[PDB]
């Protein structure tokens, strides 16, 4: 799942002076729909 | 004040209208909220 809006860089120069804080941000989500779609196998590792 | 005093007689020195000043003082009424940005995306109603 993402976000209309998604990747948003906002290059924040001002809070701390002589920094540029390069606030980049993405609203991210997962989710297991469907468990019966997905199988897991754990092997042994011997 | 306009003093009609004497006609016939040197006429007199008549006071001078007062002035006054009003020290209107501008202030700030401000208003800050910490709105999430979160709440800014996921609100479909522009929440800003």
């Amino acid at each position: 799942v993402d976000h209309e809006t998604g990747v948003r860089t906002r290059p924040d120069n001002l809070t701390e002076p002589g920094f540029i804080k390069i606030f980049t941000q993405k609203y991210l989500g997962g989710g297991v729909v469907d468990s019966n779609a997905i199988k897991i196998l754990e092997l042994p590792q011997d | 004040t306009v003093n009609h005093g004497e006609e016939g007689k040197t006429r007199e020195q008549t006071s001078t209208p007062q002035i006054n000043e009003v020290s209107i003082k501008l202030y700030p009424v401000y208003a800050y909220p910490r709105t999430t940005q979160e709440i800014v995306d996921f609100s479909d109603v522009d929440i800003l």
